[PDB]
């Protein structure tokens, strides 16, 4: 299957700072990568679809870039509400797979 | 607006069939593709499969052909069956539409001999 | 807008269609060629009361809503009128959902009649990609 790697798996940041989370695929997936946010006790929330397409209702500070095997989720000026898990998922090939997730934690 | 909601037993026995129901409110299930995803203890997410409009299904090979996804238009819901479960099937099960815009609240299903 | 063969192949590659769900890039370029002749404005009404829209001829009975078709399901949850832009973004997003059904690219009749079984790779050959 396509393996998605999210490293670093944990990221410590101070609110107000800008960060980028990585997601690399074992084989090219075009732009078919979606980013999810999952705060404890909650269902995942789709943030970005097709690698860079914006989603209505999602804060503007979230953006995605990349293509092929290397993708990035960027957060401009991290807010406290942003702390939690972020997962990338590919839909280029079946079975759909998820990255191991990156946890955004405060310093 | 569309809302998804999982329902079914939270505790099941090893070797039995685990079954869950996703109730869709706000629109017809005949207007989308429908999936099941589960999260294991440890932040590990697994896409189980989905059923598309034609009724064709795609199941994750990791499930070793023990899964079945069906629908019922008259009740506006779809289902998940997972046969011969083991403690390895304990997880939080979620139903979501194919593109991921809508997710259920998720339901923890524990597989235990007791 | 009318794309040039290579121009669309590069656009489709960028839009993540190369090897999407087992279908190589040539399949999509070939499909666009015979479905709409690379024309993003292509619009053809059908016998069953539906109409096919855009570069990839998306149907109004199953995929998009044109508000005048019997038994509309709007699986792509988008107005057909929104699939006629020079920007192929919307047609690609919907095309991906279409091909994700078990029927695959067989949803595209012209592709089935003129591309399936042929050397589809030929459609991206001789192109800078």
């Amino acid at each position: 299957d396509i393996v998605l790697t999210q490293s670093p798996a944990t990221l410590s940041v101070t609110p107000g700072n800008s960060v980028s989370l990585s997601c690399r695929a074992s084989q090219s997936i075009g732009n078919n990568l979606h980013w999810y946010q999952q705060k404890s006790h909650e269902s995942p929330r789709l943030l970005i679809k097709a690698a860079s397409q914006s989603i209505s209702g999602i804060p503007s500070r979230f953006s995605g870039s990349g293509s092929g095997t290397d993708f990035t989720l960027s957060i401009n000026s991290v807010e406290t509400e942003d702390f939690g898990m972020y997962f990338c998922q590919q839909s280029n090939s079946w079975p759909y797979t998820f990255g191991g997730g990156t946890k955004l934690e405060i310093k | 607006d569309v809302q998804l909601q999982e329902s079914g037993p939270s505790l099941v026995k090893p070797s039995q069939t685990l079954s869950l129901t996703c109730s869709v409110t706000g629109d017809s299930i005949t207007s989308d593709y429908w999936s099941w995803i589960r999260k294991f203890p440890g932040n590990r997410l697994e896409y189980m499969g989905y059923v598309s409009y034609s009724g064709s299904t795609y199941y994750n090979p990791s499930l070793k052909s023990r899964i079945s996804i069906t629908r019922d238009t008259s009740k506006n819901q779809y289902y998940l069956d997972l046969n011969s479960v083991t403690t390895e099937d304990t997880a939080t099960y979620y139903c979501a539409n194919w593109d991921g815009d809508y997710w259920g609240q998720g339901t923890l299903v524990t597989v235990s001999a007791a | 807008k009318v794309f040039g063969r290579c121009e669309l192949a590069a656009a489709m590659k960028r839009h993540g269609l190369d090897n999407y769900r087992g279908y190589s890039l040539g399949n999509w370029v070939c499909a666009a060629k015979f479905e709409s002749n690379f024309n993003t404005q292509a619009t053809n009404r059908n016998t069953d009361g539906s109409t096919d829209y855009g570069i990839l001829q998306i149907n109004s009975r199953w995929w998009c809503n044109d508000g005048r078709t019997p038994g509309s399901r709007n699986l792509c949850n988008i107005p057909c009128s929104a699939l006629l832009s020079s920007d192929i973004t919307a047609s690609v997003n919907c095309a991906k959902k279409i091909v994700s059904d078990g029927n695959g690219m067989n949803a595209w009749v012209a592709w089935r009649n003129r591309c399936k079984g042929t050397d589809v790779q030929a459609w991206i050959r001789g192109c800078r990609l």
